[PDB]
Formats: structure tokens, C-alpha cells, sequence
């Protein structure tokens, strides 16, 4: 009556976010809340291996959890008999005062036991169900040449999986971070842009970084999101939250915080135009989704591999190799005037004039790498002066007459902000190319 | 452990085969209005009764 | 996967000598014969 | 004793290992009139020789049987992997399989 350990930690990892979460999304309170750092906590455990055994202190915060969840039961249960006993009365629900407040500030109407029981049936039914399989089904039941050529085919396969896969993966996660502040620009993601713009013109360097310091900024980097996604679900409960920061104040707009009801002082109702139903009801589950896949990628990067003539048709690869360094002087510039023309900003008009004019010089490819840095530099602001017009905080900064004059406003379409900014990062790349080529040309020299 | 794996089990839902459909037939209804009760009493009556 | 390939066509060492024609000629004659009597259904 | 009496016996029955031989002699023999018991022995060791194809075979079955995609790669990977690899596919692509 055992069960092998593989699956035991596969199905524990599986259930752990299923029963916890979504019961978080069933019931928002100050219950829920505590049910997601117990689903976080729970989601940084370590992996169960055949021939190891399960970790101990897995098992402690295993425990910690079941005795929530008992402790939760145990509570609302107790809550559910004392209610439902001494009114004994009173099918007219109608809530106002102080009253609701408190039972809002939590810890017969038909659809009250019923929205009761089935967090709770589910709850006890996991934790019972995961406490059982550990402690009764134990994990560990037990304390030809051309055919192995083949074999070891495969591992050759495997040698290309682990020097390809966690490299490419890696890229896709500098995008993944690019692609946050794109949709929401708010005070959660302006560290991470400003954050990626150093490390980009630390990639301008082309000197590699320690292995061992991404690891200190990708954590810094998981902690905010972490926190960050638990300030918003904090933002998301009953009555008690809504009554101390209320709708429509500047502190939840710098922050990223957003409706969700009529709510006044209570005005009371319900608790539940696509265009910006894109950011505000992507953003709360997705970056949920980037809190879980950097911590996946944390432990990922964290594991790798254990090392750590006349050919003519050589001749046209290298020749055109050496044309593309030609064309890599010329194709960024090509990319900020077009830039330049799709914003229209007397910085446009800048960018233009002042790029249109350096293009008469005799002596070339040398001058452009030389100068590309000041060039990171101006353009580097303008996203942020950009993020700057992105806030909904359109019209509460203010637009002095001077800004009038300029022409350059805020942006009234969240969309027409994703759009913008997910156009500036694909086409500012070339920038950040041109640096790194400048960078290795004066590393080459000295 | 074969017998309470292949035999305890066999027996052991065979033996609500009857009862749950006795269940199913018994007061007529104990499941179908508005809001929030048996639509999850139904993702298990999707199965059991 | 190139050692496939090297293995399956150039390293097999036992050629083993058969000659299989003839029952190829006949599935194939099998299905040309299903796709003529049965006509109708290969037409909407 | 017993066991090192039975052993060499067992051994010697498994030492008519000649199944990947006679999967060709029997079936010379069965086609005339030879309806005595062994023919029945005969093609019972014989189907047990042969299981790959009788695996593709059913795989081949298992596809027809419902004509979707989701049990398209294991007909087009057992054919494009089994056939064309070697007499073994190496033990670990029926592992895949699994």
C-alpha cells in the first residue's frame, strides 16, 4: 500500500495551487490571502528524487498547512453554528452599518451555507487527501555495441538539450520581463523597465556578468513581483480594504491598483469596451504567471550542465559576414528615423535633423561606433518620458502651457500604450546592438 | 495487499452500485434552482448518482 | 540523428537475403480492385 | 538436487530456441496435412515471435478505430522510428511508447 515518489511530488506540487488558489479566487477575504503565502510557500519546495528521501522541512510546512486549513475549518465552522443557531430568524438578508463592516472584515440567506461549505469541503478534502498520501503510502518501496551506440545517441541528443533549451529559455524571459511594463506602466513595473535599460547597456559592454550576481538581481526581481501581486490581492478583499483606501484616490492609480465595484461608503451591490478590459483583467493573473515562472526559471538557471583551407563556400559566408558589419554602422540609424517619423516629436524633429546632417560625413563606420553612447543615452530617456505619459494620472499632474507648445501629450488609450511601448522596445533593440558592437570594437583595441 | 487492492476495491464500489441508484430514484429532487449549490452538487452528480 | 541513418543503411552487417515483390504486387492489385468495385463511396 | 536436476531439464527445453529458425520450417510443415497436436503448439510459439509487428499491427488498429490527430503520432512515430531503426528500437522507444 505504497505509491512511488515521483508522482507523490508531481501531484503534491499539482494540488498545492489548485485547492489554494482557486478557493482564493472562490472566496476573496482576509482567509484567502493567507491561503495564497500558504500556496507561494508551499510553491518554492524542493523536487523528491526516487533514491532521496522526503525533505523534512517540506514536511514542517506540510504540517503548517494542514493545521491552517483544520484551524480555518475549525473557525468558519464554529462561525457557521453560532449563526445559524441564534438568529434562528430573519430570511431578509439586508446589510448596512457597522455590522457588515465586521463580518466583512471576516478574519439565512440560501447561497450563505452553501458558499460556506464548499471552501471548506474542498479545502479538507485536499489537505486530508495529501496529509493521508504522506503518511500512509510511503514513497520508497525499497529502503549490443551498436545498441549502446544508439543508446548514447540519445545522450547526445541530451548534450544539445541542456546547451540550447536553458539558453534560448533564458532569452525568452528578458523578453517576458519586457513585455510587463508594456502592457501596464504603473509604479509596479517602472524598476523593472529601468532595471532591464541598465542591464541592456550592461549588455552594451560585452563584457559577460560574475556568475554569481543575476542571481541577486533576478531575486531582487521575483521578491517585488511576489510582494507586489500580494499588495494587489490585498487590494482585492471585502469592505474593510475599500473603506480604508477608496476608490478614486491618486495612491491606488501610481500604484497599479484598479475597481472593482461602485464601492462608496459602502454603496453595496456586487463584487464583479474590451480594449482595456486587456490590461486590467490581464494583469492580476498574469503577473501572478511571471511570479511563478521566475522562480521556476530561478531554480532553473540555477541547474545547467555539469562542465561548469580554399573553401569558396567559405568564402561567401565570411565575405557577407563582413558586409553585415558594413550594413550593422548604417541599420540602426535607419531604425530611429523611422522611429523618429512614426512619434512626431519636436524631439522628432530633432532626431531628424541631427541624423540627416551626421550622414555627410567622409570618414564613417569609425564616427558611429564612436558616438553611439550619448545617442543610448537621448533615446533612453524618451521611454521614459513615455512611461511618464503613460500613468493614469493623465490630468491630475498636470499639462503647464509650455507642454501645450510641445505638442507631446499624455496617451488617453492604454492600448494605444501597449501598442506604443511594445514597438519601442522591438525597435530600440538595434541601439542597444550598435552599443555592444561599439563596446567590443574598444575591448578588441585594448 | 492483492486483496484489498483487487478484490476490497471491487467489492467496495459494487456495493453502492445499489444504494446510489436507489438515491437517484428516491424523493424525486434534491437538486436544480438559481444560484450556487448544485452546480457543483452536479459536477459530482455528472458521476455518482 | 545521423547515426540512425549510418546504422540502417550502411552498418546492418547481416544482410539478410529475401526478395518480397510479389506480395506487394498482390496488396497492391488487392487495393486497386477496393478502389474500382467500391466507387460510390470515394464520390460525394 | 532437485533443483540442479530441473534446471538442466528446463534448460535443455529452452535449448530448442530455434523459434527465430522454425518461424520458416513449421510453416513449411503445416501447409500439407498435419493436424496432429503439435500444429497448434507450433503456431502458439510462433505468434509470441513476431510481437513487434502484432504492436504495430494494433497500433495501426487503435488509429483507424477513431481517425484523430491525437493518436496520429503514435502510428506515424512507431512506423518512422520501429520500421526503419533497426531489428530493436534500442528498449527505450517502446518506453516512449508506454
Amino acid at each position: 500500500m505504497t505509491v512511488p515518489p515521483l508522482l507523490k511530488s508531481c501531484v503534491v506540487k499539482l494540488l498545492l495551487p489548485a485547492a489554494l488558489l482557486a478557493a482564493a479566487i472562490i472566496r476573496p477575504s482576509f482567509l484567502s490571502i493567507g491561503y495564497v503565502l500558504l500556496a507561494l510557500v508551499s510553491a518554492v519546495l524542493p523536487p523528491i528524487r526516487k533514491s532521496l528521501a522526503l525533505p523534512k522541512l517540506v514536511g514542517t510546512f506540510v504540517i503548517i498547512t494542514f493545521l491552517f486549513c483544520l484551524a480555518v475549518a475549525l473557525g468558519v465552522g464554529s462561525y457557521q453554528i453560532s449563526e445559524q443557531v441564534v438568529h434562528k430568524n430573519d430570511r431578509t438578508y439586508i446589510c448596512n452599518r457597522s455590522d457588515t463592516t465586521l463580518f466583512r472584515s471576516i478574519g439565512t440567506g440560501t447561497f450563505e451555507s452553501t458558499r460556506a461549505f464548499l471552501p471548506e469541503i474542498i479545502a479538507t478534502s485536499a489537505a486530508l487527501l495529501t496529509i493521508i498520501i504522506v503518511m500512509f503510502l510511503s514513497h520508497r518501496d525499497e529502503q549490443g555495441r551498436e545498441q549502446r551506440r544508439q543508446r548514447k545517441l540519445a545522450a547526445i541528443m541530451w548534450s544539445a538539450i541542456g546547451n540550447s533549451l536553458r539558453r534560448l529559455t533564458n532569452f525568452v524571459l528578458f523578453l517576458f520581463t519586457a513585455y510587463v511594463g508594456i502592457v501596464k506602466p504603473s509604479l509596479s513595473n517602472s524598476i523593472y523597465f529601468l532595471a532591464f535599460l541598465f542591464i541592456s547597456t550592461w549588455w552594451s559592454t560585452y563584457t559577460p556578468l560574475r556568475h554569481g550576481v543575476y542571481n541577486q538581481i533576478k531575486k531582487f526581481l521575483i521578491f517585488y513581483s511576489a510582494l507586489h501581486f500580494l499588495v494587489l490581492y490585498t487590494y482585492q478583499i471585502p469592505i474593510v480594504h475599500h473603506s480604508w483606501l477608496p476608490t478614486g484616490s491618486f495612491l491606488p492609480r501610481l500604484f497599479g491598483l484598479t475597481v472593482l465595484m461602485d464601492s462608496s461608503c459602502p454603496e453595496w451591490w456586487k463584487f464583479p469596451d474590451l480594449i482595456m478590459k486587456w490590461p486590467l483583467y490581464a494583469n492580476p493573473i498574469v503577473v501572478l504567471v511571471f511570479f511563478y515562472l521566475t522562480v521556476a526559471q530561478y531554480k532553473f538557471t540555477r541547474n545547467g550542465s555539469r562542465e561548469y583551407k580554399e573553401s569558396a563556400a567559405s568564402k561567401g559566408m565570411i565575405a557577407v559576414m563582413t558586409f553585415v558589419i558594413f550594413h550593422s554602422y548604417s541599420i540602426a540609424l535607419t531604425a530611429m528615423m523611422t522611429w523618429a517619423l512614426l512619434y512626431h516629436s519636436i524631439f522628432g524633429l530633432i532626431l531628424l535633423i541631427l541624423t540627416c546632417i551626421l550622414w555627410i560625413f567622409r570618414d564613417t563606420r569609425k564616427s558611429s561606433f564612436a558616438m553611439a553612447p550619448i545617442i543610448l543615452m537621448y533615446i533612453e530617456f524618451l521611454l521614459i518620458l513615455q512611461y511618464f505619459l503613460s500613468m493614469d494620472i493623465h490630468a491630475e499632474i498636470g499639462d503647464p502651457a509650455w507642454m501645450n507648445f510641445v505638442g507631446i501629450e499624455w496617451t488617453t488609450l492604454p492600448v494605444h500604450a501597449v501598442i506604443i511601448l511594445c514597438v519601442q522596445t522591438l525597435l530600440t533593440l538595434p541601439v542597444f546592438l550598435l552599443l555592444r558592437l561599439a563596446r567590443r570594437e574598444k575591448f578588441y583595441e585594448s | 495487499k492483492r486483496w484489498n487492492a483487487l478484490l476490497g476495491y471491487t467489492l467496495f464500489t459494487i456495493t453502492m452500485k445499489v444504494c446510489l441508484q436507489i438515491f437517484g430514484c428516491v424523493f424525486l429532487s434534491w437538486f436544480d434552482q438559481s444560484g450556487g449549490w448544485g452546480k457543483t452538487l452536479c459536477i459530482v452528480r455528472q458521476l455518482f448518482s | 540523428p545521423i547515426g540512425r541513418f549510418i546504422h540502417q543503411l550502411f552498418h546492418p552487417k547481416f544482410r539478410y537475403i529475401r526478395d518480397l515483390y510479389p506480395i506487394m504486387f498482390g496488396i497492391d492489385v488487392i487495393c486497386f480492385l477496393i478502389m474500382t468495385f467500391g466507387y460510390s463511396a470515394f464520390g460525394e | 538436487i532437485r533443483s540442479a536436476v530441473d534446471l538442466p531439464s528446463l534448460q535443455l527445453v529452452q535449448s530448442a530456441n530455434d523459434v527465430e529458425k522454425m518461424e520458416t520450417a513449421v510453416s513449411v510443415d503445416w501447409q500439407q496435412k498435419s493436424s496432429a497436436t503439435r500444429l497448434l503448439n507450433a503456431v502458439v510459439n510462433c505468434i509470441g515471435a513476431h510481437t513487434d509487428i502484432l504492436c504495430y499491427f494494433f497500433a495501426i488498429m487503435t488509429q483507424v478505430m477513431t481517425g484523430g490527430l491525437i493518436t496520429l503520432p503514435l502510428p506515424l512515430m512507431s512506423l518512422f522510428w520501429g520500421n526503419l531503426s533497426n531489428p530493436r528500437p534500442s528498449k527505450f522507444f517502446w518506453v516512449t511508447m508506454i
